[PDB]
């Protein structure tokens, strides 16, 4: 049998009677460490508070369906967006979901991002609500089917994707392989360019143990114009110095200047040539973080059927730690 | 049954809310924060959010 | 050692109250509604107004749900007693085993009498939020029919 | 696969205090039915990073009931289906619902049980979660790094927030934070500069390129297909006669620097051991209280 | 919710997944699919 | 609750209506050593006429 | 679930030394439920180095029984972390009680278990402790890197080693690493009052080399030097790099080995239970 | 530890944790703690 995790929460962002069973929840950090640690995470020139506004612009709330955050996103097909607004019973969702995405991109201007924000729970099965408070029940290992839901009408479940994000990647990379067993990988796509950025999600199956090249590749000209338009507004200084270029031909000289072990101080250390190693506004991985996934479990079959959705077959939930993918 | 709240006084202080534009000078909105915090209950407690 | 004093909510005198029925099989029912039908009566009342013909009406009631939920744990090694899978074949373990099945019952009949103050503390939670005040009723009543 | 631990009877009043501990971790040696108290057991003033590499070859083990006779644990890495199992909090705050717990010795100051009659010591590590770990590590790090150089001793900024309450980080000389942790600050800052040196004598030109549109046009060359700019990696002067007293292969410093980061970086932990599972209870646990979790 | 007891039954044998075209609604489950089990079902309780 | 109309918005299916929603209303106050605005999650039963 | 691989008809003279084979691990390419013997096969031994870098790309299996029809396996990690089973070792050091086990190419060719009348080969990886796998990687890696019981690189793979090795080392390079690097002298005067950290140096230690030979000045202030601090920073980037340097490059330890009953280390040759991660 | 055989019931029950005075010792865990069911005793096997 499978394990389950109860949490009970406000009825913000992931609402189990408005969606039925069958859906990835995520769990969302505190937000007050967030704002805490954008105080030293954001990079020099850009802002220093501005997450803080963006957060204090949208006033515990914990966990969001991912059929909820994927229309905050740059991509989406505005069929979805229609449903999440006209299908959601509450009260001023849209412009909710507005400030969730000044959220969001004000998270990947600080540098402090939302991969680092939202661990992953299993499929929701079940719930009670109070008025405007609610307590999710999904499954955590194993198989999906092996819980029980208080529906009556289906008892199992499935999982079931939004298929406008949903990015196959063998039959896109053309392998040439045959569809056996595959993983499931949830992925998040960065893009950095001050003040005209935004973030891109999908949710990728493959055969693929280790993804690294395959998105390397695969998210090409994300990577290109996020590691030149990503080092802006750093003060760089003038031409570097021809200090700066390291000694090598000095390594293996029998004979040359060289310093009695333990006398780094006034005593005759002067004839040591100079070095200074100053690299200031240049590219760090930080500046090139493009996309970042994490793992899922394993899927047997998807099918696309309805809005557009993409049901499962017999997904095993195995969640694993975040990754990066900057270079 | 005896009144479960109090029937008392204590005067509620706007200094505790948001939406308001802050006067132009700094130094006369921290005088207007510092004198009427004199002793004042409730009003502020520096933790954020 | 205490005893626990038990409760039958038919015993009461609230019972009057409600009318309950069994029905094993609620938790396949999606909304479930109730019917009503009422004719008002009719003076003909003699003169230049409009003589009104006698009214009908139909309505009906929509059902609300509601559930009662209690838990009671269980003891990790009192587990392998009850069962026998730590048991042995001594003369001690049968005296734990006895404690152990003891523990067990009085808990269980603990759990299994709450249901019946759970529905007797229902029906007033129900009967409370219903009942206007008498304030606001009494001079009510008295002005029916001419709130036009 | 539940291993008895014998007990040799120390006293009253000392054993309520091993009662107490009816929830932490222990490292035994080997998967036996049996095992000594006097086995499992360090110095609880000790070595952090040996310590650290000694968490491996070991198997974590959970401490359930305990008695005067005897006391029973369950292995965490060999299992039957992952069954559940209860834990005890002992970090220095608090972990949430849903996440990857990790063991790390006890970095800050410690807390070590100390059985006066049976004179022996305990040391049961901390029970982090996975990113706050991985950052904390570091936080101690660098703190010590500030302080090796002289320079200003303080910043007010070592603090680490989780979930709303700010933590101190308690001052690093409590126990023994300046010498128990000087091996790994020690061996952690050789290894960084030791891979900086290598890299810049195998591309001298590294850091004399455009400030922004040389270094980052090469970054994104080598990330990308086989121009490589040439053998971006010069060759290198010829070395000497390897008994010349100031012989340097770089290869072979660069592949001894190979092994040495990667056995650094398996020797750290960073692997969830654990995952909260939290059912029926209170969403968030607080240091101290038990917590219920399935093994991963 | 299937049907449950047939009127009569069918002759032709012929693969119907190429033929989808001639039919409405069309839905093939791949074997004992745990969904045609449940039934829900809606209720008038008593009339006054 | 005197200068806003959002809940006189609120159109009375009939005065009974009316009736009926005090006797039944939800606090909007806290429980605690002051009079904050409550959590909404909880609710509890209050008359005011 | 169990990987089902069906086999030819095989002459008597290679059947019983396949009958040996029963402790060893191939690598198939999808998980279908059945496959055949000639599918899951690799060509003879050739770049170990492309080798490593294959066993990436596919997960593994061990196989339990023979039968004269059938050779059932098991896909080792996809679902679960605690199916006990047993493998033979095949490596030249003897792998003991506690530790984690790598899979690596096998050296010298010369292990193939060179089926005729099938007529193909089958190169079974060694298994090798951790400890040891590293190294191995490590010195196969840097042989890669000077061509700008051993075989030769291709100079065609090679080539994405040293990308692979060069990226990971590039980006540890940040504003806050240099202050690091400023405190070489300091670090070498440090490791003179004491033994232990005289001992934490190395002898070739690539470092001592450069800080009795330049002098470099006080680091330039970063921009912002009051809000932020770019130590921390630089430090938490290279545990995160560090702690998945070495996989990058080879491979992570597929199982660790845990024995209820047996003598605690088990020789080469020999069977010995496991519990795979 | 605990009692076998009660000797006398109680007539009146009562909120026990408001009355916490009363008591000398006192312990209340929630419902079928761990130590109940402990029978580990400790004896003088032969005196000589």
């Amino acid at each position: 049998r499978a394990r389950l995790i109860r949490q009970v929460t406000l009825a913000d962002f992931c609402e189990p009677q408005a969606e039925r069973p069958g859906l990835v929840v995520l769990a969302l950090r505190h937000p007050a460490d967030l704002a805490g640690a954008a105080y030293a995470a954001t990079p020099p020139g850009k802002n220093h508070r501005d997450l803080e506004e963006a957060w204090l612009a949208l006033d515990r709330a914990s966990v969001v369906s991912l059929n909820f955050l994927v229309a905050a996103a740059e991509n989406a097909d505005d069929a979805l967006r229609a449903h999440v607004t006209t299908n959601y019973r509450d009260r001023r969702t849209a412009a909710r979901l507005e400030r969730f995405a000044t959220v969001l991109r004000a998270m990947i201007r600080s540098h402090v991002f939302p991969h680092r924000a939202l661990h992953v729970l299993g499929g929701l099965l079940g719930h009670v609500t109070q008025d405007r408070l609610a307590s999710v029940t999904c499954v955590a290992r194993g198989d999906q089917e092996a819980a029980r839901t208080n529906d009556m009408a289906a008892r199992r479940s499935q999982v079931h994707v939004p298929a406008c994000a949903l990015m196959d990647v063998d039959r896109e990379l053309r392998l040439g392989g045959d569809d056996g067993l595959r993983f499931a990988y949830l992925v998040f796509v960065y893009t950095q360019r001050h003040r005209r950025e935004a973030l891109r999600v999908h949710v990728a199956v493959s055969r693929l143990p280790e993804l690294g090249d395959a998105l390397s590749f695969l998210l090409a000209g994300t990577r290109v114009d996020n590691a030149i338009h990503g080092t802006d507004e750093a003060d760089a200084p003038a031409a570097p110095a021809a200090a700066a270029a390291f000694p090598a031909y000095l390594f293996n000289d029998p004979r040359s200047a060289r310093c009695p072990t333990g006398r780094l101080n006034t005593p005759a250390a002067e004839a040591l040539p100079v070095w200074a190693p100053d690299m200031r506004g240049r590219a760090t991985r930080n500046s090139c973080m493009y996309a970042a996934y994490v793992r899922l479990g394993t899927v047997e079959r998807v099918v696309r059927r309805a809005l557009p959705l993409a049901h499962m077959e017999r997904f095993t939930w195995d969640v694993g730690a975040w990754e990066e993918c900057f270079f | 049954r005896a009144p479960v709240t109090d029937m008392g006084n204590l005067p509620q202080n706007l200094f505790a809310t948001r939406g308001a534009p802050p006067m132009l000078d700094a130094d006369a909105d921290d005088y207007l924060r510092r004198t009427v915090n004199a002793g004042n209950r409730l009003a502020p407690v520096p933790v954020f959010g | 050692c205490s005893t626990l004093s038990l409760v039958r909510f038919l015993e009461l005198g609230l019972s009057v109250a409600c009318v309950c029925t069994k029905f094993p099989e609620l938790s396949y029912v999606a909304e479930g509604t109730i019917q009503f039908e009422v004719q008002q009566p009719m003076i003909a009342r003699d003169g230049p107004h409009p003589a009104d013909q006698p009214v009908h009406n139909y309505m009906i009631k929509r059902l609300d749900r509601r559930s009662l939920n209690a838990a009671f744990s269980i003891a990790v090694e009192a587990l392998g007693l009850i069962s026998g899978e730590n048991l042995d074949g001594t003369h001690i373990s049968s005296a734990m085993r006895l404690r152990a099945i003891q523990q067990l019952a009085r808990n269980v009949q603990a759990v299994l009498d709450s249901f019946e103050r759970g529905t007797a503390d229902q029906m007033l939670r129900v009967l409370m939020e219903k009942a206007p005040p008498l304030s606001l009723l009494a001079p009510f009543t008295l002005y029916e029919g001419r709130l036009a | 696969m539940e291993v008895d631990i014998a007990l040799p009877t120390l006293s009253p009043g000392d054993l309520s205090a091993l009662q107490r501990c009816e929830g932490r971790v222990v490292f035994l040696e080997t998967l036996r039915r049996h095992a000594t108290l006097r086995e499992v057991a360090l110095p609880c003033g000790g070595d952090v990073l040996a310590a650290m590499a000694a968490y491996r070859r070991r198997f974590a083990a959970v401490i359930t009931r305990v008695t005067p006779h005897r006391m029973l644990a369950t292995p965490l890495g060999v299992g039957g289906r992952g069954q559940s199992l209860v834990l005890q909090n002992t970090g220095p705050f608090d972990l949430t619902n849903g996440d990857h717990v990790c063991l790390v010795p006890p970095l800050l100051g410690d807390e070590c049980l100390r059985l006066t009659s049976a004179n022996l010591e305990l040391r049961f590590p901390m029970t982090l979660p996975l990113a706050q770990a991985r950052e904390l590590t570091a936080r101690v790090v660098a703190r010590a790094a500030e302080t090796l150089r002289g320079g200003a001793p303080a910043r007010g900024a070592d603090v680490v927030f989780s979930n709303g309450r700010r933590y101190q980080l308690p001052p690093p000389h409590r126990d023994n934070a300046e010498a128990a942790t000087r091996s790994l600050v020690l061996n952690m800052i050789f290894l960084l500069n030791e891979g900086a040196v290598i890299l810049l004598s195998l591309i001298p030109n590294l850091l004399t390129l455009g400030a922004q549109d040389g270094y980052a046009n090469a970054v994104i060359q080598l990330g990308s297909a086989t121009r490589e700019l040439g053998q971006l990696v010069r060759q290198p002067p010829p070395p000497l006669p390897q008994d010349h007293a100031r012989r340097f292969c770089v290869f072979e410093a660069l592949e001894a620097w190979i092994a040495s980061a990667s056995r650094l970086g398996d020797t750290l932990g960073t692997r969830p051991v654990a995952r909260v599972c939290i059912f029926d209870g209170p969403p968030t646990v607080p240091p101290g209280e038990k917590a219920a979790v399935v093994e991963v | 919710r299937p049907a449950i007891l047939p009127s009569g039954q069918i002759l032709s044998n012929i693969e119907v997944h190429s033929h989808r075209a001639l039919f409405d609604i069309f839905k093939r489950f791949r074997s004992d699919d745990n969904n045609l089990y449940g039934a829900e079902f809606d209720a008038l309780l008593g009339t006054y | 609750k005197f200068f806003t109309p959002a809940e006189a918005v609120a159109k009375s299916r009939g005065l009974a209506r009316l009736i009926a929603d005090t006797g039944a209303a939800a606090s909007p106050t806290s429980n605690g050593e002051y009079q904050f605005k409550r959590p909404v999650g909880a609710g509890e039963l209050v008359e005011d006429p």
